[PDB]
C-alpha cells in the first residue's frame, strides 16, 4: 500500500518557527501535502504546503505569528493529494503566545548605604539565540510594598541591557527586590538585600558526612577556615553538632533542640582542625530528627567569630542497604529477551562488592540469584514468551524488615528493587526495541545506540529492502532527524544494528530519541528513547587573565574566547560580600531550568485525545476452543502511546492505535579604590577573541569571582567560569 | 428561550414574566452545567460518575440552546467552544461523526438517530452560530450532506421527508441556493397539503410492524419536521421572496392549528423548533413599525373595495365577498406592514 | 478436579479476555437427563474449571 | 463581588477573569438559592428540611 506519516509536536510556540516532519513511500510519488492551522472561532488560517515523493523523510519549519488570546486551541488539518489518491486528517493543536525567557543579574547580592546598585537584564527565545525586543517595565521595589525606582518602555538591542540606581544615605533596610513585567502580563523577580555589614576576610568550612545513617557509632569531623589567598588562619574553633526535635514542647520556653554536642579546638598555625565524635549521645532512632552542625570559628587578634550551618539534612534514613536500578527497560516483549543492568549501593552511596542477591521476575517465573561485583552491577537477562504484564523485584534480604519491624516504635528499613513493565502491541508480531546508553549523556560528542530490530516474516510481499526512520526531539519541539534503509534477509529475523549520532549541542538536557520502521503492507513498528543530556551549550566560551599579581600591580588582563562576532557581560567582583553571602542560581542550569516546558511529554490538559470508531465487540465474544469467555480492555504499550509520551502528535492511516473496542451498550604606596566590585562591563568579541586590560585594585585581598556571559545572534549565549585573580 | 423570543418579537410581553423566565433560564443553565463532562461534552448523568462519555445530539441541543440563550441573556463562550471542538473530535475523514449513544429516552429527540439525520441536525445547529461555510468541520459537513442527499435523491427511498427536510434546511444555511431549490422542490412534490394549508408527514403506515400505544418508540415527529421545512423556506442571503412566504404561511397555519391547549406542542423538541420558526417568521413578516398598510381591490367589472390595516386592527380579519363569476381580481397594496390575503 | 484456570485467559489479539463458565448441553448431561450414571475414562464432562 | 469591584475600580482587570468571576457569581447565587426558605428567609441547610 502507499504510505505516509506526518509528525509534529502537540504544542506550538508562536511568533517563531517550529518544525514538523513527513515520511512518504511506495507508489504514486507525485504527492502534495498541506497543513492548515486554523483558528476555529471567528476565523484565522495559516496555510503551508509541500510537494513530495516516495521513500523520503523531510521536515519543514513553518512559522506562526502572535494571536489575540495568550493560549488557544487550533484545528490543524492536513491534506495529502497524490495523483490518484487523497487523504485528510485533523486534530487540535495547542498554540501559545509564549513568553520569552528572561532574567536579571546584579553586581552584588547585598548592599550597604551610600552605594549604587547595578544590574542587567536579558531575554531569549526557545532557541537560546539572543532576542531584541521592547520591554514594558522593570522596577526596583522597597520592602514596605513601596517602590524606589522604575524604568519603562525600553528596547533590548544586544538582547540585554544594563541599569543602575543610587541608594540614599538613610533608606529602609531589608530585602529589596527588582521586578520585570512583560507585555504578556508575565512578571519576573530578582531579589537583593540591603543593609550595613562588614567585609569578611575568612570562611569557615566543615568536613563531615553530608549523609549519616542509623548504623553509625562515630563521625569524622573537621574544621578548615580558608583565609585571604586560601592561607591558613590561627585562632579558636568551636563546633556544635546537633540533633533536633527532642521531647521538648517547642513552646513554653522549651527549646526544641535535642542533644547539641560542642567540641572546641585551638585552630593551629598550619593545616586545619580535626575531631572524631561518637553518636551514642544522639540515639540514632525513631524520634530524634535530622542533624544540624553549626561550626563557629573565632579568629584571634580580632575576637571575630563566624559560623557555618552544615549538613542539616544528613539523611538518617530507615532504608539501609539501598540497592538501585540504572538501565531498566521499561518494557519487554513476547518474542524477546530483555536484559536489565542494575547496580547496587548502600547508605552513603558506595557500591558493595561480592554480595549475593535474589531476583524475582513474576509472570516469567524467573527466580534467579546473582551477586554484586566491584561496581555493584548485575546484568540480568530474561527471556520473554509469556503473559501480558510483568513484575520484577530484586533484594539482598527478604520481604520484611527482619529485625523487629512490628513495634510502632521502630526505626529501620531496607530498600527493595521494584519495577513493572508492559509489552508492546505488535499484530505483525515484529518489533524494534532499542538498547540505549541509558545514563548521563556528554556533549560535543558522537554516540552509538544499538537496536534490536526483529521481523515476523520480514516483508510479506513488499520489496527487498526496508527502512527505519529516527527522530531526535529537543525542547518539546524537534531538533534532528534521519533514516536508514537495509536489505532484509529473505524471510528471516535479523537482530542487531547500530546507529551513531552527534551530540554537538542544540538539544535539551533531555534528548527524546525515537525510531520507527515501516512496512509496505500498511504496518509499522518503533520505539522511543531518553538521554539525560548533560547541561551544555552550543556557543563555547572561555575566559582567562594575565595571572595573579601583587597589591597595586595595576596592569592586569582578562581574556575571553567566544564566537567570532559577539559580546560579553563581564562581572569581576571582589569576593568578600560574595564570601559573606553567595550568588544566586547563575549557571547553564539556571538557563536550562528557566526554560518553559523542559520536556513535552503527553498532550496538555485542555485537549483530551482523538478517538476512532472500530468496535470489534461481538454479540458473544466468539471465543472458540474449549470454552467461551467475555471481553475486557487490555493494558499494554502502543505506538500511538509511544508518540504520546514522546510528546508529539501525527497523522497516518496505518494501524498505530490498538483496536480498542467500544464500551458496553448495556445500561438501565597604595590608595584604596572601590571594593565589592572590580569590573562590571560589556565588551565585544572580535574574530580572534577579546583581551581587555583590567586594573589591579589596591588594598583588598580575596578571591575575584570573574563571570563571563556572552551572546551572539549566530551561536547563542555562553557561560564562562569563576576565574579568580588572587 | 424560544417562547421568550416569541413573546418579545410579537411584543405580547412584560418585564415580570421576563424576569421570572430569566431566573428559570439561569437556573436551568446551571443545573445543566451540573451534568456535563470535564472535556466539555455533556451527558444525562455525567458528573459524580467518572467512568462516562457524553452524547452527541444532546451536546448539540445544549449548544443551540446556549446559542440563543447568549442571544438573550449572558453565557460564556468557553462551554460552546469546548462542546464544539468535541463535535469536531468525533468527526471522521469524510464520514461524519458517530452517535455515542448515552441517552435515556427517544422521545426527547425527534429524529431517527441515523448518522445522516444526526449530522444534519448537528451541522445545522452549528450554522445557527455565525459560522463561515469555509470552516473545516462545516466543509466536511456539507460534503456529508451533499453525499447523503444524492444517495437519498437518486435512491427510491431515504425516508423521503425528514432526512430530506433537514438536509434542505442545512443546505439553505450554507449558501447553496440551487441545492436548497432542488431539495425543497422535491419535498414540495411529496405534499400533505390540505383545504387551506400545507404540511408533511412520515409514511403514515410503516412498512414493517409497529407497537401499540401511540406508535411507541416512534414519536412520529411531524410538527418538528414541518417546522424545519418552514425554517428552510424562511432563509435567503438578502431576504426571502414572496413564494417562500406563502408556503411558510400555509405551513404556519397548520402549525398554530397543531398547538396543544395544555401549552407548547406534543413534545419539547417540536415545540422548540416550531417556536424558533414562528419567531423567524415574525422577524421577517411581523414588523412592529410598519403600521400604515392600505389594500385596494379592483376588478374589471368596476367592483372596487378598500381596506386599511394598522396596529389597532393588527389582528383584524376584514372579510368581503366577491360576486362576479369571471374573477380578475387585482389586489394592490401600499405602505408598510405585511398582509395575508386568504380567498375562497 | 480438572481445573483449567490460567493466570489469565490468554488472548493474543485485540485485547485480553476474562474467565467465565459456559452453558451448553453435554454427554454427561445427556446421561443425567437419561436418569442413569456410568464410569469410563474418556472426556464426557465439559472441562469445567 | 467586592474583589470584582476592586479590580474594576483600580482598573487592573480583563474580560477573561471578569467572565470567570461572573460564572462563579451566578453559580454561587443559584447554589445559595438552593438553601433559602419559602418565605424568603435563608438558612444554612434550609431546603429539603
Ligand atoms: C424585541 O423584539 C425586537 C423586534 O425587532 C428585537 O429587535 C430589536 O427591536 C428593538 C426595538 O426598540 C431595537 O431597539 C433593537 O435594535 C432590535 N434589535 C435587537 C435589540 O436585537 C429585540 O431583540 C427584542 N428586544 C427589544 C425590544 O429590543
Ligand atoms: C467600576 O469602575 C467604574 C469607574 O467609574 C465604576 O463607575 C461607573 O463608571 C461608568 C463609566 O461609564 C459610569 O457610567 C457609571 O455610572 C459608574 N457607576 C456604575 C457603572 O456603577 C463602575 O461601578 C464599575 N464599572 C465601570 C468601569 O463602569
Ligand atoms: C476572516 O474572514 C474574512 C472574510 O473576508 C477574511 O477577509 C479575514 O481576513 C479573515 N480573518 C479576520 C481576522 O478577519
Ligand atoms: C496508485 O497508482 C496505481 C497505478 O496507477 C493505481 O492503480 C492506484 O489506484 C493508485 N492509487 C492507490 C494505490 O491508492
Ligand atoms: C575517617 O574515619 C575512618 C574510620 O572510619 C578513620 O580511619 C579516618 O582516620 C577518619 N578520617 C579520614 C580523613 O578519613
Ligand atoms: C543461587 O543460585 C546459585 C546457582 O546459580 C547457587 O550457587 C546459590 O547457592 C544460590 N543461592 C544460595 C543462597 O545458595
Ligand atoms: C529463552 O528461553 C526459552 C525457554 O523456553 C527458550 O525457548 C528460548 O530458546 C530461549 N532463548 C535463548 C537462550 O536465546
Amino acid at each position: 500500500k502507499p504510505q505516509y506519516m506526518v509528525l509534529v509536536p502537540s504544542l506550538l510556540h508562536t511568533e517563531t518557527t517550529e518544525k514538523g516532519c513527513v515520511l512518504l513511500s511506495y507508489l504514486n510519488e507525485t504527492v502534495t501535502v498541506s497543513a492548515s492551522l486554523e483558528s476555529v472561532r471567528g476565523n484565522r488560517s495559516l496555510f503551508t504546503d509541500l510537494e513530495a515523493e516516495n521513500d523520503v523523510l523531510h521536515c519543514v519549519a513553518f512559522a506562526v505569528p502572535k494571536s489575540s488570546s495568550n493560549e488557544e486551541v487550533m484545528f490543524l488539518t492536513v491534506q495529502v493529494k497524490g495523483p490518484t489518491q487523497e487523504f485528510k486528517k485533523r486534530t487540535t493543536v495547542m498554540v501559545k503566545n509564549e513568553d520569552s525567557l528572561v532574567f536579571v543579574q546584579t553586581d552584588k547580592s547585598i548592599y550597604k548605604p551610600g552605594q549604587t546598585v547595578k544590574f542587567r537584564v536579558v531575554s531569549m527565545d526557545e532557541n537560546f539565540h539572543p532576542l531584541n525586543e521592547l520591554i514594558p517595565l522593570v522596577y526596583i521595589q522597597d520592602p514596605k510594598g513601596n517602590r524606589i525606582a522604575q524604568w519603562q518602555s525600553f528596547q533590548l538591542e544586544g538582547g540585554l541591557k544594563q541599569f543602575s540606581f543610587p541608594l540614599s544615605s538613610e533608606p529602609f533596610q531589608g530585602s529589596y527586590k527588582v521586578v520585570v513585567q512583560k507585555k504578556s502580563g508575565g512578571r519576573t523577580e530578582h531579589p537583593f538585600t540591603v543593609e550595613e555589614f562588614v567585609l569578611p576576610k575568612f570562611e569557615v568550612q566543615v568536613t563531615v558526612p553530608k549523609i549519616i545513617t542509623i548504623l553509625e557509632e562515630e563521625m569524622n569531623v573537621s574544621v578548615c577556615g580558608l583565609y585571604t589567598y586560601g592561607k591558613p588562619v590561627p585562632g579558636h574553633v568551636t563546633v556544635s553538632i546537633c540533633r533536633k526535635y527532642s521531647d521538648a514542647s517547642d513552646c513554653h520556653g522549651e527549646d526544641s533542640q535535642a542533644f547539641c554536642e560542642k567540641f572546641s579546638g585551638q585552630l593551629n598555625s598550619h593545616g586545619c582542625f580535626y575531631q572524631q565524635v561518637k553518636t551514642k549521645v544522639f540515639q540514632l532512632k525513631r524520634k530524634e530528627y535530622e542533624m544540624k552542625l553549626h561550626t563557629e570559628a573565632q579568629i584571634q587578634e580580632e575576637g571575630t567569630v563566624v559560623e557555618l550551618t552544615g549538613r542539616q539534612s544528613s539523611e538518617i534514613t530507615r532504608t539501609i542497604t539501598k540497592l538501585s536500578f540504572v538501565k531498566v527497560d521499561s518494557h519487554f516483549r513476547q518474542g524477546i529477551p530483555f536484559f536489565g543492568q542494575v547496580r547496587l549501593v548502600d547508605g552513603k552511596g558506595v557500591p558493595i562488592p561480592n554480595k549475593v542477591i535474589f531476583i524475582r521476575g513474576n509472570e516469567a517465573n524467573y527466580y534467579s540469584n546473582a551477586t554484586t561485583d566491584e561496581h555493584g552491577l548485575v546484568q540480568f537477562s530474561i527471556n520473554t514468551t509469556n503473559v501480558m504484564g510483568t513484575s520484577l523485584t530484586v533484594r539482598v534480604n527478604y520481604k520484611d524488615r527482619s529485625p523487629c519491624y512490628g513495634y510502632q516504635w521502630v526505626s529501620e528499613e531496607h530498600e527493595e528493587a521494584h519495577h513493572t513493565a508492559y509489552l508492546v502491541f505488535s499484530p505483525s508480531k515484529s518489533f524494534v526495541h532499542l538498547e540505549p546508553m541509558s545514563h548521563e549523556l556528554p556533549c560535543g560528542h558522537t554516540q552509538t545506540v544499538q537496536a534490536h530490530y526483529i521481523l515476523n516474516g520480514g516483508t510479506l510481499l513488499g520489496l527487498k529492502k526496508l527502512s527505519f526512520y529516527y527522530l531526535i526531539m529537543a525542547k518539546g519541539g524537534i531538533v534532528r532527524t534521519g533514516t536508514h534503509g537495509l536489505l532484509v534477509k529473505q524471510e528471516d529475523m535479523k537482530g542487531h544494528f547500530s546507529i551513531s549520532i552527534p551530540v554537538k549541542s542544540d538539544i535539551a538536557p533531555v534528548a527524546r530519541l525515537l525510531i520507527y520502521a515501516v512496512l509496505p503492507t500498511g504496518d509499522v513498528i518503533g520505539d522511543s528513547a531518553k538521554y539525560d543530556v548533560e547541561n551544555c551549550l552550543a556557543n563555547k566560551v572561555d575566559l582567562s587573565f594575565s595571572p595573579s599579581q601583587s597589591l597595586p600591580a595595576s596592569h592586569a588582563h582578562l581574556r575571553v574566547t567566544a564566537a567570532p562576532q559577539s559580546v560579553c557581560a563581564l562581572r569581576a567582583v571582589d569576593q568578600s560580600v560574595l564570601l559573606m553571602k553567595p550568588d544566586a542560581e547563575l549557571s547553564a542550569s539556571s538557563v536550562y531550568n528557566l526554560l518553559p516546558e523542559k520536556d513535552l511529554t503527553g498532550f496538555p490538559g485542555p485537549l483530551n485525545d482523538q478517538d476512532n470508531e472500530d468496535c470489534i465487540n461481538r454479540h458473544n465474544v466468539y471465543i472458540n476452543g474449549i470454552t467461551y469467555t467475555p471481553v475486557s480492555s487490555t493494558n499494554e504499550k502502543d505506538m500511538y502511546s509511544f508518540l504520546e509520551d514522546m510528546g508529539l502528535k501525527a497523522f497516518t492511516n496505518s494501524k498505530i492505535r490498538k483496536p480498542k473496542m467500544c464500551p458496553q451498550l448495556q445500561q438501565y604606596t597604595v590608595r584604596k579604590y572601590f571594593p565589592e566590585t572590580w569590573i562590571w562591563d560589556l565588551v565585544v568579541v572580535n574574530s580572534a577573541g577579546v583581551a581587555e586590560v583590567g586594573v589591579t585594585v589596591p588594598d583588598t585581598i580575596t578571591e575575584w569571582k570573574a563571570g563571563a556571559f556572552c551572546l551572539s545572534e549566530d551561536a547563542g549565549l555562553g557561560i564562562s567560569s569563576t576565574a579568580s585573580l588572587r | 428561550i424560544y417562547v421568550l423570543d416569541y413573546l418579545n418579537e410579537t411584543q405580547q410581553l412584560t418585564p415580570e414574566i421576563k424576569s421570572k423566565a430569566i431566573g428559570y433560564l439561569n437556573t436551568g443553565y446551571q443545573r445543566q452545567l451540573n451534568y456535563k463532562h470535564y472535556d466539555g461534552s455533556y451527558s444525562t448523568f455525567g458528573e459524580r460518575y467518572g467512568r462516562n462519555q457524553g452524547n452527541t445530539w444532546l451536546t448539540a441541543f445544549v449548544l443551540k440552546t446556549f446559542a440563543q440563550a447568549r442571544a438573550y441573556i449572558f453565557i460564556d463562550e468557553a462551554h460552546i467552544t469546548q462542546a464544539l471542538i468535541w463535535l469536531s473530535q468525533r468527526q471522521k475523514d469524510n464520514g461524519c461523526f458517530r452517535s455515542s449513544g448515552s441517552l435515556l429516552n427517544n422521545a426527547i429527540k425527534g429524529g431517527v438517530e441515523d448518522e445522516v439525520t444526526l449530522s444534519a441536525y448537528i451541522t445545522i445547529a452549528l450554522l445557527e452560530i455565525p459560522l463561515t461555510v469555509t470552516h473545516p468541520v462545516v466543509r466536511n459537513a456539507l460534503f456529508c450532506l451533499e453525499s447523503a442527499w444524492k444517495t437519498a435523491q437518486e435512491g427510491d427511498h431515504g425516508s423521503h421527508v425528514y432526512t430530506k427536510a433537514l438536509l434542505a434546511y442545512a443546505f439553505a444555511l450554507a449558501g447553496n441556493q440551487d441545492k436548497r431549490k432542488e431539495v425543497l422542490k422535491s419535498l414540495n412534490e411529496e405534499a400533505v397539503k390540505k383545504d387551506n394549508s400545507v404540511h408533511w408527514e412520515r409514511p403514515q403506515k410503516p412498512k414493517a410492524p409497529v407497537g401499540h400505544f401511540y406508535e411507541p418508540q416512534a414519536p412520529s415527529a411531524e410538527v418538528e419536521m414541518t417546522s424545519y421545512v418552514l425554517l428552510a423556506y424562511l432563509t435567503a442571503q438578502p431576504a426571502p421572496t414572496s413564494e417562500d412566504l406563502t408556503s411558510a404561511t400555509n405551513i404556519v397555519k397548520w402549525i398554530t392549528k397543531q398547538q396543544n391547549a395544555q401549552g407548547g406542542f406534543s413534545s419539547t423538541q417540536d415545540t422548540v423548533v416550531a417556536l424558533h420558526a414562528l419567531s423567524k417568521y415574525g422577524a421577517a413578516t411581523f414588523t412592529r413599525t410598519g403600521k400604515a398598510a392600505q389594500v385596494t381591490i379592483q376588478s374589471s367589472g368596476t367592483f372596487s373595495s378598500k381596506f386599511q390595516v394598522d396596529n389597532n386592527n393588527r389582528l383584524l380579519l376584514q372579510q368581503v365577498s366577491l360576486p362576479e363569476l369571471p374573477g380578475e381580481y387585482s389586489m394592490k397594496v401600499t405602505g408598510e406592514g405585511c398582509v395575508y390575503l386568504q380567498t375562497s
